RNA sequence: GAGCGUUAAUCAUAAUGGUUUAAAGGAUCCGUAGAAUGAAUUAUAUAUUAUAAUUUAGAGUUAAUAAAAUUAAUUAAAGAAUU
RNA sequence: GGAUUAAAACUAGAGUAGCGAAACGGAUUCGAUACCCGUGUAGUUCUAGUAGUAAACUAUGAAUACAAUUAUUUAUAUAUAUAUAUAUAAAUAAUAAAUGAAAAUGAAAGUAUUCCACCUGAAGAGUACGUUAGCAAUAAUGAAACUCAAAACAAUAGACGG
RNA sequence: AAUAUGAAUUAAUGCGAAGUUGAAAUACAGUUACCGUAGGGGAACCUGCGGUGGGCUUAUAAAUAUCUUAAAUAUUCUUACA
């Protein structure tokens, strides 16, 4: 769901500006993957799986009979008295999906404004979802892929 | 109030002033700033045990470690709607410190109102200087009093000599009184004593009271005849 | 104050700041682009040290406000690559410059 | 990341969770016309001092 | 106002931060009860007796 | 507006200069016939004796055009060429008759701007 | 008292007894021992250490201070 | 990655050009007394006189 | 699919280390050690990361309880010696990589630190120990010898009684363990930090960062470092008291004084002649009886290790303790009983010591063959970004407790001053206290200095002389 | 500059917008179309879509237990005062 | 598209005490087609309908996810050394952050997402014409020409106030 | 029937200058203003009915207070005592 992405982008903007140090967002394969790639980019300091009360500390198999209580918890990082993670926007929005060949991403991480979407800036990390995974827009022009322009994190 | 930024930040706002040459020379804390790095995170931090009780905040008991029915005699198969709610306030929230020895403290004054009338002092003296063997009640450092009753019930439970609480509190309440009966007999003996012997004594405890007692129904008197005689004019009216 | 400058020419990445009414777009620019904004943001770039530069302003033009703007801008809405690697844990390399480079 | 996220219920388990289900609402069943039947009978104590002749 | 000041003028500053205070407003604080004077008398004494061990050391250095 | 009304026409109106004289029908210049030469009173807080005229165009449209420059020869059935542009103070007075076309002359003894009041050089 | 507290403060509170917040003295030992030793830096360094209260009977402990 | 090396041809193959050292090699063949001097590819369109 | 054995993670631009075989207590396989080594090597080119921290996942419980030599004994056992010198180089190499790194490395030594443990925080100037810490090297019951480099740092690095490496050869020879505050007040830890202050310990070194044009591998970093780690130090408990008395301090550093051609018959002369207060005489038999049921070999060829190692630089010594293992799993003379008593412990629970044989005095040719490469096995340490090596740590004395040799030092310098002044104890005190920037109010520093007057200098007048 | 000016026109010059109080929230709710938007897991396909299976966090149904006596429509009454 | 929709008004049949447009008188006033007083018709009431308009206002469309505190009630639940205490929601008040032209908003007028309605200088004008609906009053829909460089909001310091 | 043109005839409105008759609005604007609707009047406007605040949140006391060693002891104290 782009509107649960678009929930959660707003949701770690929040936790941001007032600096709280751990959340949770909810628990499914695209929050997953969103926030592994932030993991991997270094803007979450953790990432863990966990219920609505806390992240777990000894694995606990997710089943039907707790998927509804399950939820994701990330630690979010601060250096220097500012956030990490200052802003996270959706481009592909709910009401208007952006897809581009791998073409366009070029352009976009070029410097070019492709169908109104400001070009990729420095430090800044673009998500591109193919096949339903999620990458970074680097990674996706290396694989030769087209796919949907996510969200950009700063 | 905003985070501030200007104020653990001057390490650096000044080094651009000594780089640029606005400030020709570094000032003394300079370098021990440097050295030094402030803090400047000013994060909320999540926790995950109340250090009083131990208790573990942050866990949820899924249904799956529920096997069992409840006491209205029904099995729980689903997650209730508490147990859907996100609970991430609570791992922010300054834990409420609890101690069972407060609730037998508030126990002894109920049963015991008068001592409450013997001071207290707060002020402390050294904490880590405390040896105390609670094996007996008396205790060299420290005064006789409800809190001797409580450490010593709270021994009496550690050592697991008696099993209820309510059991090793009547144990240590009678070793209570065993030593404030001794206490009452040398005051009193004491007193008598002394007295024997050619003992004088300028104002007793009971002669204070009448004094001071005095001193207030003096002024008593006088407002009381000034109030009687405002309401005869105002009342012949 | 001190402003980061990227390569003492320009501004990192791109500006989109809002001060009071003041809608301000600054875009980092190529070398020997040369200054191309608003007049009142060209006599503080070059009192400041910038050189190329592009943007422009939106809603309200108050030349105080704009100043005031653009400076807070250039402090409050900037981040060096240096400052971006250290939060993040990673490097990030100037393309441009490793090309010219031995 | 490479454990799966949901792991389907086996068919016992989906047995084991019926029989409780179904005792869940059996009982509560139970309870009730029980305690329709007791309020029955404490009805049909005071019935002699109501009238209908 | 003295903060704001010591801000200003780029000068490093020390305080005891109580639980109602604000900690960001101080390059170096110390979480504590600001309210009795033996708390504040008992952490003024430690940071001056470390003033004095600088003190002392600076004017050992000189004598040798 | 949502993405769904921008689809359904709305969007920001359209800057455009908009035409200050309708009665030429978008030419340069319009040939009339005065029909009455007036002098009319400038609005507050202008005082002055402005001459205008009363004139027919070609297309049969009846306009007020203002007589620039000091003094003029036009009258009632003069061949006036009339051109765009309003006399400010003259409420009702849109268009402007050029000196020396047709019947109306170049203001006499014109030094300056000589092209602006149909005055021919001296030699 | 809880019902004064300043929420930015958060991560020094140990816990809430009788009505109001306790600090958490780990802390306090840690931060006293990086404050006091920037008070020996500078003192060591010859530089100017002024020490404020207005707070009624701190007189006495900052006129020994400086 | 804060430890992966990045050099001038890597930055070459990014910006889909030349290494800036072949570039300079490439110009100073340039020359007509000057080693690389070739051309003939193009020797390869029929002409009729 | 399986928990990674060892897990790296970022804190803020500090990257943190967690040794994650809790089962094991965390023992060092190839794996593991191979893991850390190539991974401090990307952190060494990073201009990112600027310290280190070594810690476990399963403290307090343990941190290291000493390299997964169950896994060479069975290696032995089935002639895998090459699995075996694998496993050696790997672990060599990573003691090696981390004693010559040039960026702050902090070892959270929160559990037992037993055998490759001790290596993991010996090379470390900063070594912080807890009221959990159990440091020993429990090699001479198992048949092996001091590894990971402890022939080199215990004889640099101990305290008390190690003028002539004399507690240094109690400790590797005896397998004693020490515990906490103990481990500080001899020099094995840098820093006493209570556990429950690791944590935020940890937050305040990944947020601590070089200043102004200071790259991480300065010395003016180290020293942040180490002031960051005594703001959390916290003050000795009352009732503690070290556990060696002068008296057993006296018997130590007589009992194991050797010359440069010393036996380990030698020692057990003293211990069975030795002479004074019923303690010492007492405690000499304690050690007596101790080191008689020891592997007789293995006690020589620490010895042999100790005579050699404290006088070399560190790679000659690490690379003599290669030698030593490769030659000790392979056994051509059948001098040593490694394979063997190592099964009987570890592979098999059992808590009688193993049955000796090999109870002949090696001659100095044949411990100088176990100890020297042989020309047909070629091994070398793996190399590390530093390449470098020394004959004296270049960090641990700084932020460590100071040495016997460093008091001794100061007195004779001050007793031979122009000033014609006199050395007086409390004046030595003042000096290690309150003088030394990088020793400055360092936790138990007075209580040491009085160790060591009460103990090494003579109280004549209102002077001290060095007896 | 052999053009210059002027008139007539075209393009550009702010929606990288707004609607408490400045132009601008429909009196309110119900609900149809929507070529509007919208959960979870897995597997395929021709792939941000389709299909199938599966799931319960949205949205509902029925009970049990406790709570409340209001809001509509209708019928039947009361009250102080006024003329 | 549908339904409901204050007051006034209208169509029938009842009712009509009090109140009360209008009208007729009395005062006040330079004058008083007013304010005040009298007599007081429609109306105000009920029954059955028409009509669908209000400063019909929180001048703030609905829904979802989310973000720092305090106080005060309410509800549910839990516990007991039985009346408090501990929890979780709702409401209200004051706020942090954020937002804003500011006044201020404060869980939205914040951070986001989805859908609908609406606006594009003033005046002309919610007017003209046409159309639709209604017994009617009217309601809905809804322009252009001409003219002008205005027009408007928040806030600031004054001046003034029967 | 539509489109266009003129058209008897007839409706609404803008601007321009000053005057005339009142004083409706802005302060409690001298009867609170305004919204919907109805009736009336030279003109603004007046009156009835309901609604709104873009007017009254502009909100600010029926006062009364207590006992332990006043000092040979607290008040002094400069890294000392322990
Ligand atoms: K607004
Ligand atoms: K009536
Ligand atoms: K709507
Ligand atoms: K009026
Ligand atoms: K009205
Ligand atoms: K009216
Ligand atoms: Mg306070
Ligand atoms: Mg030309
Ligand atoms: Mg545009
Ligand atoms: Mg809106
Ligand atoms: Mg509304
Ligand atoms: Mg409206
Ligand atoms: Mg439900
Ligand atoms: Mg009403
Ligand atoms: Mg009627
Ligand atoms: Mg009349
Ligand atoms: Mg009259
Ligand atoms: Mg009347
Ligand atoms: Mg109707
Ligand atoms: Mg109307
Ligand atoms: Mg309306
Ligand atoms: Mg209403
Ligand atoms: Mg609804
Ligand atoms: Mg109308
Ligand atoms: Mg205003
Ligand atoms: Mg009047
Ligand atoms: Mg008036
Ligand atoms: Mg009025
Ligand atoms: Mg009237
Ligand atoms: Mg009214
Ligand atoms: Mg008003
Ligand atoms: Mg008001």
């Amino acid at each position: 769901s782009l509107v649960k992405l678009a929930n959660t982008c707003a949701h770690l903007q929040n936790c941001s500006k007032v600096r709280v140090a751990l959340t949770s967002i909810p628990y499914t394969k695209l929050q997953l993957q969103f926030a592994y790639n932030l993991y991997q980019q270094g803007f979450l300091s953790s990432l863990q799986k966990g219920s609505t009360m806390g992240p777990d500390k000894d694995f606990v198999e997710v089943t039907p009979d707790n998927i509804s209580t399950r939820r994701l918890w990330v630690g979010l990082k601060y250096r220097d008295n500012k956030p990490v993670l200052s802003s996270c926007k959706l481009i592909s929005k709910p009401n208007s999906r952006i897809h581009l060949p791998m073409e366009d991403m070029k352009k976009l991480c070029s410097g070019v404004t492709i169908r109104n979407i400001k070009p990729l800036q420095p430090g800044e990390l673009i998500l591109v979802r193919a096949h339903n995974n999620i990458m970074d827009i680097n990674e996706a022009i290396s694989k030769k892929l087209d796919g949907e322009v996510l969200c950009r994190v700063k | 109030m905003k985070i501030q930024t200007n104020a653990v930040n001057v390490l650096q706002r000044t080094s651009a002033y000594l780089k640029s040459g606005l400030l020709k020379e570094t000032p003394a804390w300079y370098n021990v700033v440097a050295s030094i790095p402030p803090s400047t995170k000013f994060t909320r931090e999540p926790r995950f045990k109340n250090p009083s009780n131990g208790h573990i905040i942050g866990k949820l008991v899924d249904v799956t470690e529920q096997p069992h029915a409840n006491n209205k005699g029904l099995y729980k198969t689903r997650p209730n709607s508490s147990d859907k709610r996100v609970g991430v306030k609570r791992l922010y929230r300054p834990p409420k410190l609890t101690y069972v020895e407060d609730r037998l403290r508030s126990l002894f004054y109920k049963q015991h109102p008068w001592e409450l009338s013997r001071p207290k002092i707060l002020v402390e003296n050294e904490i880590g200087d405390e040896n105390y063997d609670w094996s007996h009640m008396l205790q060299i450092g420290r005064p006789l009093d409800g809190e001797s009753v409580i450490q010593r019930t709270m021994y009496l439970i550690k050592t697991k000599q008696y099993g209820d609480m309510v059991e090793a509190y009547d144990h240590a309440r009678y070793e209570f009184y065993a030593l404030r009966m001794q206490e009452e007999t040398e005051q009193q003996v004491a007193l008598e004593e002394a007295e024997m012997f050619g003992s004088l004594f300028g104002v007793s405890a009971i002669e204070h009271g009448i004094q001071k007692e005095q001193e207030v129904l003096d002024v008593w008197e006088k407002k009381v005849v000034e109030e009687t005689e405002l309401m005869a004019a105002r009342t012949s009216n | 104050k001190e402003i980061p400058r990227y390569e003492n020419r320009t501004i990192y990445g791109d500006i989109d700041f809002r001060y009071h009414g003041v809608k301000l777009h600054l875009r980092s620019a190529k070398p020997g682009f040369g200054l191309r904004v608003n007049h009142v943001i060209f006599e503080i770039c070059e009192c400041a040290g910038i050189k190329d530069l592009s943007g422009k302003v939106y809603k309200s033009r108050n030349d105080m406000n704009i100043a005031k703007g653009t400076i807070e801008a250039f402090t409050k809405a900037q981040k060096t690559l240096d400052e971006v690697a250290l939060g993040r844990g990673k490097k990030l390399v100037d393309v441009r410059k490793v090309y010219y480079s031995s | 990341m490479s454990q799966p996220l949901l792991r389907n219920r086996s068919p016992e388990e989906s047995e084991l969770l019926k029989l409780k289900r179904n005792y869940n609402r059996s009982l509560l069943n139970f309870q009730a016309h029980k305690k329709k039947l007791n309020e029955l009978l404490n009805l049909y104590h005071v019935a002699n001092e109501f009238i209908v002749t | 106002n003295a903060l704001l000041e010591a801000i200003k003028s780029r000068v490093p500053t020390i305080a005891i931060i109580d639980t109602d205070s604000e900690p960001s407003l101080v390059t170096y604080p110390i979480p504590g009860n600001d309210d009795s004077l033996r708390s504040v008398n008992f952490l003024l004494g430690v940071l001056a007796r470390a003033g004095q061990r600088g003190l002392q050391n600076r004017l050992a250095r000189n004598n040798e | 507006a949502t993405l769904n009304q921008i689809k359904r026409g709305s969007g920001p109106p359209r800057r455009k200069k908009i035409s200050t004289a309708p009665q030429l029908d978008q030419c340069p210049q319009r040939k009339g016939v005065v029909l009455r030469v007036m002098v009319l009173k400038p609005k507050k807080p202008n005082s002055a004796q402005r001459k205008a005229c009363r004139v027919r165009l070609t297309n049969g449209n009846v306009v007020s055009a203002y007589i620039p420059g000091e003094g003029h020869d036009a009258q009632e059935h003069s061949i006036v060429y009339v051109r765009g542009g309003r006399c400010q103070d003259l409420p009702g007075v849109k268009y402007h008759v050029i000196r020396g076309a047709g019947d109306l002359s170049g203001v006499v003894n014109r030094i300056s701007s000589r092209s602006k009041y149909g005055a021919k050089k001296p030699s | 008292s809880t019902s004064l507290w300043r929420s930015s403060t958060q991560s020094y509170i140990y816990g809430e007894y009788k009505g109001i917040h306790i600090i958490d003295l780990n802390q306090t030992l840690s931060y006293l021992k990086r404050a006091a030793k920037v008070v020996e830096g500078v003192s060591e360094s010859g530089g100017i250490i002024l020490f404020l209260g207005t707070r009624q009977g701190q007189k006495r402990g900052l006129e020994e201070a400086a | 990655a804060e430890s992966e090396p990045f050099g001038p041809v890597d930055a070459a193959h990014v910006l889909e050009l030349e290494p800036a050292v072949e570039t300079l090699r490439n110009l100073s063949t340039v020359g007509e007394h000057s080693s690389g001097h070739q051309q003939s590819t193009n020797k390869n369109t029929k002409v009729i006189y | 699919t399986d928990a990674p054995p060892v897990l790296f993670t970022v804190q803020d631009t500090a990257r943190v280390i967690t040794l994650n075989r809790p089962k094991k207590l965390n023992a060092l396989n190839a794996e593991m050690s191979e893991s850390m080594f190539k991974t401090l090597n990307e952190y060494a080119k990073s201009d990112t990361t600027n310290l280190v921290i070594l810690k476990s996942s399963n403290r307090p419980r343990s941190f290291c309880a000493g390299g997964d030599v169950a896994t060479v004994a069975i290696f032995n056992f089935n002639k895998e010696f090459a699995k075996s010198i694998k496993f050696f180089t790997d672990e060599y190499s990573l003691n090696f990589q981390i004693a010559t790194y040039l960026k702050p490395i902090v070892t959270f030594m929160d559990g037992i630190t037993m055998g490759g443990g001790v290596g993991l925080s010996i090379h470390t100037p900063f070594r912080i120990a807890t009221e959990n810490t159990k440091w020993a090297m429990p090699e001479m019951d198992i048949g092996f010898f001091p590894d990971v480099g402890s022939t080199f740092a215990l004889p640099r690095i101990v305290t008390l009684a190690n003028s002539n490496s004399q507690m240094a050869l109690y400790l590797c020879l005896t397998g004693e363990v020490v515990t906490g505050a103990d481990a500080y007040m001899l020099g094995l830890a840098s820093h006493y930090v209570s556990s429950e202050n690791l944590d935020a310990l940890q937050k305040r070194l990944g947020e601590i960062s070089p200043p102004f044009n200071n790259d991480p591998q300065s010395a003016y970093f180290f020293g942040m470092v180490n002031e960051s780690i005594d703001e959390f130090v916290s003050p000795l408990p009352k009732d503690y008291v070290f556990k060696y008395s002068n008296e057993k301090l006296n018997v130590i550093e007589a009992c194991f004084n050797l010359s440069k051609n010393g036996t380990i018959e030698d020692i057990m002369n003293n211990l069975r002649q030795y002479e004074g207060s019923a303690e010492g005489k007492a405690f000499a038999q304690e050690i007596k009886t101790k080191l008689l049921t020891k592997s007789p070999s293995s006690l020589q060829i620490a010895l042999r290790l100790v005579q050699e190692n404290s006088r070399d630089h560190i790679e000659s010594a690490i690379k003599r303790d290669l030698y030593t293992a490769a030659n000790m799993c392979m056994n051509q003379d059948s001098l040593v009983e490694f394979s063997e008593a190592t099964k009987h412990k570890l592979i098999d629970k059992q808590r009688v010591p193993y049955p000796w044989t090999k109870k002949e005095q090696l001659f100095v040719s044949q411990l100088t063959s176990i100890t020297s490469p042989k020309p047909s096995l070629p091994m070398s340490l793996l190399r590390n970004t530093s390449n470098v090596t020394w004959t004296q740590y270049p960090y641990h004395s700084k932020y460590q407790l100071p040495t016997e040799q460093e008091i001794a030092a100061y007195i004779e310098k001050r007793t031979n001053d122009d000033t014609g002044a006199k050395v007086t104890e409390r004046e030595v005190l003042n000096h290690f206290a309150n003088v030394i920037p990088s020793r400055r109010g360092k936790l138990g520093i007075q209580s040491l200095c009085k160790i060591v007057c009460e103990r090494k200098c003579e109280e004549v007048n209102d002077g001290l002389r060095w007896k």
